[PDB]
């Protein structure tokens, strides 16, 4: 989720979670305009100042994860599995091979066709199981009459 | 049942998105309007059972069940961009360039801030916004004013009858905030301070990161109809998709209860 | 509601005022001691999507 | 979610910004010392689908995004204004004016006027940096090829020099940040300005009584408008057909 | 359920085809862009039963369709005049070389160059052109001939001074290049080892100054393909609907 | 499926399968502009070459 917000004191955040870059939780100047480079460098320009005063103020930390070694958590933040964590260290290293772009925001990835087919299959399987339940109950109920004398 | 609650939350989220889109489209003609955008967030996750041991001379899938909960609208952020300027030829209309907010005085005693440049003079000569609320610096224009002129800065002067040199009457200073996104928006094109946005600081235009004043121009709303139409189509399709889940859950529950 | 429309409005207004000053100059061509006028325009503000 | 809607939306946005810059270029065709603008686009990120020396890999695009907009700093035409205080730069260079706040702004549109104090100011109130002062009781003002400005007085034969018009040059002309009133300010993309007398170190000359006009090609602009209109309509059709397909899917 | 899976695969294939069609349509005004077309293929075939004159009486069930590749039509686009003095266009084959920030080298095709504050030649976006042509100050005029030589004139100079040469690279098979975003391509195993050459030699192209190469996108072709994709999608949805009807009736009875 | 492709070394491969003609499967130069005739002849022209 690339939607980054700025607090009153220049603290960056994402949904209330402070984003950490190279170092600790990065804090930009108080009320400066912020620009993101193509590889994670953060530039700040104090408003009203001449444009030749834009200065780098920090750098984001971007990690690369394959996808088959990351598990979701209760809050909704992916973390490494135990084996991948042991193999690659407790905390990942900011690889320089990842490049990003500003001005765009990525949405979700849910396939409507997959959702519809899954729903149809679930409904049909539920109906078949219900029919099986009915048949078994009827058979047992009629079989218990044998116990009489 | 959990499916109905989850689909109810989804339908509510889509309805709220449609509501903010409709609000954005409705006031496309309001002066100095900043378009909003609603951002959602998924709820917590319930873990029925945690994954066990894996990756032991095998290529098995992880056996971890983790159900979702739904979606809630977490925020509605406005885009404090710069809108276009339209000419009105009225000497009492001021357009603002950059950042800043004119400070008006609410009747109860507090103060609110606005960007809508549309000023009129009441019966006492005071400068008030369209609606009767007085401008906090309270610029007073005397009678028999041949022409009221406001420069690129906040200085305002008016020429008299005989005297050649115009007589200055006031300064239109404007306030700025550390984070303009956190302002609380109410009716009458008014923004008020919150805990999220820092304490306002006043400055004359052109200094301390403030804007500049253009006379006789009005800033228009920065709404994007191309974005709005596609958002409408997307939310309609998503609403239909979500309703399909309710329909299927109802059908399967009906088949169950016909047991 | 479109930036192109709100820019072409100002363009039309500028051309209209230029034609108006030309017509005013042409009107009183026989006036004794009259000095002709010419108009000078400037561009409006700019929106910076990405800081140069 | 649907694949093509957010691609067609980006296409519509790109065409909208293209039409915006075209309209901006057309609007100021009568202003002096203006430079036409061109926007340049680029594709967005691509997603690679992973497959089991293959000829190629499966890659899917995402859309288009306007990346930059440059100004064509060519030489415009010259129109004879018949005035005596209008200067047109032949070549490359910029006058240095000073904003009221104190900073410096560099412009090319030369149409000067004299304020009540006798100084030389541009149209708008800003005064030129070298602080050219024209004394009262002036018969005529002459500006040569160089920056020397001379004023002729009654009863004197030799004209008296009052100031010098040194004009600045930049290493990167396009990188200047443009604000209103045909003013530019220096940035990091543009080099540090360096002063120069006219005719030396690549600086241009000066013509008195002329104003440089804008280099806008209306013939190109009209065809660009036709192209952007057609592109916008095609993208709208793409949106419509995506909507139809998705509606047919969801009404299952 | 077999019908459901097959129809799901068909719908996904049509979705990807519509995606690439929309991608081609979107950047119709992007300099140095090449259209893409997607090619599909069938999956494995199940052999349920092995085989005077009668029909062979054999069963062989299909599985579905998958997308295999997206080939780019590396044709020649038209040239449009921008009247600028620092823009170049490729006539024929060949790609420029630029340096990414990390250190690797990526190739581009379009020509739209600015000059940074130092004086070096960079593309629109900050990426520095690999041959590193530097244009000093007081550059009255810049010339980039049909060959890679770049010559700048100065004040009161009888002859222009050369400030470098713009050699360009060529690939054995350009269709296999990986296309990362922002009008860039990076070498991969599919394409052969690139070889650089001066323009006009070893099959390379020629440089025209003041023109840019427009994308070769065929709008009529894309519209017809889009109509066909929509109709095929509508046809495929009927398979899911009929399978659903069959399953519902089976469950009911 | 008449969708032929050229690998880096110059082998006409369809869907990863080399094409077979008479006298050896196939062999083409590094980057020649292949032109396939009406009945099977495969003319090759080296780019840049006259």
């Amino acid at each position: 989720n690339g939607n980054i917000q700025v607090g009153p004191t220049g603290q960056l955040t994402i949904q209330g979670h402070p984003v950490i870059g190279e170092g600790g939780p990065i804090t930009v100047p108080e009320g400066s305009e912020i620009t993101i480079a193509a590889d994670g460098t953060i530039s700040a320009l104090n408003p009203g100042d001449p444009p030749n005063t834009v200065a780098p103020v920090g750098r984001l930390k971007l990690v690369k994860a394959e996808g088959n070694e990351v598990q979701r958590s209760d809050d909704g933040l992916f973390r490494l599995t135990a084996e991948a964590q042991a193999e690659r260290g407790a905390v990942l290293a900011a690889d320089p091979s990842i490049r990003i772009m500003s001005g765009v925001l990525e949405g979700s990835n849910v396939k409507p066709v997959e959702a519809m087919t899954d729903m149809i299959a679930n409904a049909r399987r539920f109906e078949m199981q219900m029919k099986v339940i009915t048949s078994v109950d009827e058979n047992e109920g009629r079989a218990n009459q044998l116990l009489s004398m | 049942i959990s499916s109905l609650w989850i689909a109810k939350t989804g339908l509510d989220a889509q309805q709220t998105n449609m509501d903010v889109i409709a609000n954005n489209l409705a006031n496309v003609s309001t002066n100095g309007f900043k378009r909003q955008r609603a951002v959602f967030e998924d709820l917590l996750y319930q873990t029925i059972r945690q994954p066990g041991a894996q990756s032991s001379e095998q290529t098995t899938l992880p056996s971890g069940l983790q159900i979702g909960t739904g979606v809630r609208p977490v925020a509605t952020e406005r885009l404090h961009s710069q809108g276009n300027l339209s000419q009105t030829n009225n000497s009492k209309d001021v357009a603002i360039k950059g950042q800043g907010f004119f400070q008006v005085m609410l009747p109860d005693g507090t103060s609110a801030y606005t960007r809508d440049g549309s000023f009129q003079v009441d019966q006492n000569g005071q400068l008030v916004t369209a609606g009767g609320f007085q401008v906090q610096p309270a610029i007073t224009i005397p009678a028999n004013a041949l022409s009221i002129t406001i420069g690129r800065d906040g200085v305002v002067s008016v020429t008299q009858q005989g005297q050649a040199a115009p007589v200055q009457v006031g300064q239109l200073n404007l306030t700025t905030f550390m984070n303009d996104t956190g302002l609380e928006s109410i009716g009458e094109n008014l923004y008020i301070e919150t805990q999220s946005s820092g304490a306002p600081n006043e400055s004359t235009p052109g200094l301390n990161g403030a804007g500049l004043l253009y006379q006789g121009y009005v800033e228009t709303s920065n709404v994007n109809v191309a974005e709005e139409l596609v958002n409408m189509i997307q939310v309609q399709r998503a609403y239909e998709i979500n309703s399909k889940a309710v329909s299927t859950t109802d059908q399967m529950l009906q088949k169950l209860t016909q047991l | 509601m479109i930036s192109s429309l709100w820019i072409a409005k100002t363009g039309l207004d500028a051309q209209q005022t230029n034609m108006d000053v030309i017509a005013n100059n042409l009107a009183n061509v026989s006036t004794n001691g009259f000095k002709r006028q010419r108009a000078v325009f400037e561009d409006l503000l700019y929106q910076t999507i990405r800081q140069p």
